[PDB]
């Protein structure tokens, strides 16, 4: 049994700004669950990992920091694969049972 | 059980007067000019024998249609006398001079002299670290021309404190002083004070009280009583404490069996579950809350701001200064200064190490040198010796400083300037000795 | 039956300063646990294994003196508020000495 | 006997105009008042003055060489209303928090203007 | 594949294409067995032989 930190929600607005070479790139993140509403300041590698893995606005992100994965889960209600929006909090510590042969 | 708080007892008996058959007209007189409280007495004793805080009232008498003044201990005879004292300064500097000049002509008729054409007693006097020359050149101003002082000299009290635990005049130490309205780091290198390394940070005791007034009246908008500075100084006092390590300590600051144990409950004065709310548990503790109690609406509940009221002289950031800490400070001057490579400290550092002194008001917080002393071996090379020096009372220290080094007359002599010094060179005119200022310029 | 021994070297690193004479002749590396500081001098092979983990300044390391063996436990959490979001893991420092020694 | 009380510490702690304390000669002038604001301006520009009519001299211990100089380690951000650890920040008036209930019952509904009494502390107003 | 997908003065086209299947592992399994600690001789064993 082991515990992991995960971040889940919807994606409300991404801003990356670049300079001409590209060498350094800032950046912000807006996500919320339908409790909460926050604003992230992005580092180099999160915003060379939210490019690749293209994410628009109205996408169900989830996003480990520890490894660096981010996986779509889909996009929300908003028809203008179709997920709900996560609630309670946005960081969630959530245990994992292994079960783990010997042959392994 | 909730404790209920109040403003201090006033002094009963009036402060006195030493006897004026005993003055004599040569001793020197010692004045700690602090912001928060005056210290005098004569040179030969050990302690003070005036001791009162730093204020003034002008009490204007319906009767007899006189303007009488109440100054220092004498303020504090009644309540409607104590709140309307006024301070000579406003902020670290005095920027009045003649209620600074009628407590100077108080604290002289309560030492006993008998004088003549002005002061016939040398004066022993403080001055903060890297002062304005409005200020020096007003205290020469007052001081010999109204007072016709025979001799004057001038010091730092952290400096003056380390001659009093140090009176060789020869050591090698690190003063940290907690004051009033500032905290100072003063790297001191063969009894000398090096002041083109000393650092400032703008936080005291003062604005430690301030916080703690702007944290109270912003938990509790619809609180109906309105507490004056002297309470708010008295929480500060008793529930207030320096933690030993502030990142693991929040973490569980609110939870249901650290609240059992560490929450202080304080009454002000007068005439769904809730276990799963950290909201009602940071507001109303790990008890029922019954809104329609007349006892429970004049309650504040002390839980997370006893260890973030003192924690600011380590990140001065959450009070709103951007200046780096104590430790960090400490850790530029004992690591990339005085000859040191990073991971090399030479001789100069390691006897600064070994003598680091503790001294000020602000001292008086548990915790600070157990938390000192954990940065220090934190950032230091393993095996270092780290020794931390606290007075019993630091607040006194000044003082004992001026007995010392008034006690010592070989080394006196290199610090006063008399009168025929000061109108041969003028008002704009430093004594660069060990234990007082230095020049502005190289 | 073999007798051997276990000297670790753990903790965040302060100072990486290599120096040369295209070839770098050693490095000099700090390192940091709660019970002190310690400095290291290591020759270039480790410093290779060095840069092949991705080690930087504020990085809690693991290094073996025998082998020569370098694992990256991770970023401290002094470095932790640097951005609101990263993809780097935040270990705290080692409440222990630098250097341990075992037979 | 309350009332008259105080008179007798005010007939014994007075000093009359011509003082016994004080020298012969006076001659005392007239003060401003001089707060501490401008104290630092004056001081500031006197430095500046004679800085540039030294260029047309190294400080070595003065009011603004004195002063501690900014961090160089990354700050520790914290909830606003609590004190606690800061995961969140608000999108539209800045203000950290530490979890949804704080967000929902106090970040959300509060009034305007109450978003620069909360950063007044931090000085991020 | 599962890639990173579009949901519809440059581009950015990087390579982003995994396997839908995942095997699962503990970091228990890992940190005690394949990484070296103060608590396994991995190294010891590996330089010895």
């Amino acid at each position: 049994k082991e515990e992991t930190e995960l971040i889940e929600g919807e994606v409300v607005e991404i801003q990356i700004d670049r300079s001409i070479t590209g060498g350094h790139k800032q950046g912000k993140l807006t996500i919320k669950t339908t409790d909460m509403e926050t604003i992230y300041e992005l580092g180099n590698k999160m915003i060379d990992g939210l490019t690749k893995e293209k994410v628009l606005a109205g996408d169900v992100i989830s996003i480990d920091k520890a490894s660096g994965k981010i996986t779509k889960l889909g996009r929300s209600f908003a028809r203008s694969r179709f997920v709900q929006c996560p609630e309670g909090e946005l960081q969630k510590r959530k245990t994992v049972v292994h079960t783990v042969s010997l042959h392994e | 059980k909730a404790v209920v708080i109040d403003d201090p007892p006033l002094r009963q008996t009036p402060e006195p007067f030493d006897e004026q058959s005993a003055y004599n007209p040569q001793s020197p007189i010692a004045i700690d000019f602090g912001s928060s409280k005056l210290r005098a007495g004569f040179v030969n004793h050990a302690t003070p024998t005036h001791i009162f805080p730093n204020a003034l009232t002008k009490f204007r008498d319906r009767k007899l249609n006189k303007n009488f003044t109440f100054v220092g201990n004498d303020t504090l005879l009644d309540q409607a006398v104590r709140s309307q004292s006024r301070s000579p300064f406003d902020g670290p500097f005095v920027t009045n001079w003649n209620l600074t000049e009628e407590i100077l002509d108080y604290t002289f008729h309560h030492l006993g002299v008998v004088p003549d054409n002005g002061i016939p007693n040398p004066i022993l006097l403080t001055e903060r670290l890297a002062t304005v020359q409005s200020q020096r050149t007003n205290w020469y101003q007052i001081l010999f021309e109204t007072y016709n002082v025979p001799g004057v000299t001038f010091g730092i009290d952290s400096l003056f404190s380390f001659y009093n635990y140090n009176p060789s005049g020869n050591k090698t130490g690190l003063v940290i002083s907690c004051g009033h309205e500032d905290t100072n780091v003063i790297p001191v290198v063969d009894g000398a004070g090096i002041l083109t390394d000393a650092k400032r940070i703008n936080w005291g005791g003062h604005q430690a009280v301030d916080y703690l007034n702007d944290l109270m009246a912003l938990k509790y908008p619809y609180f109906p009583t309105k507490m004056s500075y002297l309470q708010y100084e008295t929480m500060y006092k008793d529930y207030c404490y320096v933690s030993r390590n502030y990142d693991e300590d929040i973490e569980k600051i609110l939870t249901l069996e650290n609240l059992d144990t560490n929450d202080v409950v304080v009454e002000a004065p007068f005439t769904y579950d809730w276990r799963n709310s950290i909201l009602h548990l940071f507001l109303r503790g790990p008890r029922p809350h019954d809104s329609e109690n007349i006892h429970e609406q004049h309650q504040m509940h002390l839980n997370v701001e006893r260890i973030r009221v003192p924690e600011v002289i380590f990140q001065p950031t959450m009070g709103g200064q951007d200046q780096a800490g104590i430790c960090e400070l400490s850790e530029t001057i004992l690591l990339k200064k005085f000859g040191s490579q990073p991971g090399k400290l030479s001789q100069t550092s390691i006897d600064m190490v070994n003598n680091v002194l503790i001294t000020g008001g602000n001292a008086k917080v548990p915790g600070l040198k157990e938390r000192i002393v954990k940065e220090f071996t934190g950032f230091l090379p393993t095996g270092t010796n780290i020794t931390v020096n606290m007075s019993s009372d630091p607040s006194l220290d000044a003082w004992k400083g001026m007995a010392a080094l008034a006690r010592n007359e070989e080394q006196y002599r290199k610090t006063v300037i008399s009168k025929k010094e000061y109108e041969e060179y003028g008002p704009e005119y430093i004594k660069e000795h060990k234990l007082g200022n230095t020049k502005y310029f190289e | 039956r073999i007798k051997e021994t276990k000297e670790v070297y753990e903790g965040e690193v302060t100072e990486l300063t290599p120096e040369d004479a295209k070839t770098i002749s050693h490095v000099i590396v700090g390192l940091k646990s709660a019970k002190g500081t310690k400095t290291l001098r290591l020759d270039p092979t480790i410093y290779e294994s060095i840069q092949r983990e991705k080690v930087s300044i504020g990085d809690v390391i693991y290094i073996e003196a025998n082998t020569g063996a370098v694992k990256r436990v991770g970023r401290s959490d002094a470095y932790a508020t640097e951005f609101d979001l990263e993809t780097e893991e935040y270990v705290p420092l080692p409440k222990g000495e630098v250097h341990k020694k075992k037979e | 006997e309350r009332l008259l009380f105080l008179r007798s510490v005010g007939e014994r702690n007075e000093i009359g105009f011509p003082s016994r304390f004080k020298s012969a000669h006076y001659k005392k002038p007239t003060r401003r008042h001089k707060s501490a604001r401008q104290l630092i301006s004056d001081e500031n520009k006197r430095i500046n003055a004679l800085l540039t009519k030294a260029n047309k001299l190294v400080p070595k211990a003065t009011y603004f060489s004195v002063e501690a100089p900014p961090s160089i380690r990354p700050a520790k951000k914290y909830c606003d209303v609590t004190g606690l650890k800061g995961f969140y920040k608000s999108p539209t008036n800045n203000i950290r928090y530490h979890n949804a209930e704080i967000y929902q019952l106090i970040v959300k509904p509060m009034a305007p203007g109450v978003d620069q009494e909360y950063l007044k502390l931090r000085g991020a107003n | 594949t599962t890639f990173g997908k579009t949901t519809s003065k440059f581009t950015d086209l990087i390579y982003s294409s995994r396997n839908p299947i995942k095997y699962s592992l503990p970091r228990l399994i890992y940190e005690d067995l394949i990484l070296p600690n103060y608590n396994n001789d991995v190294d010891i064993a590996n330089k010895l032989k």
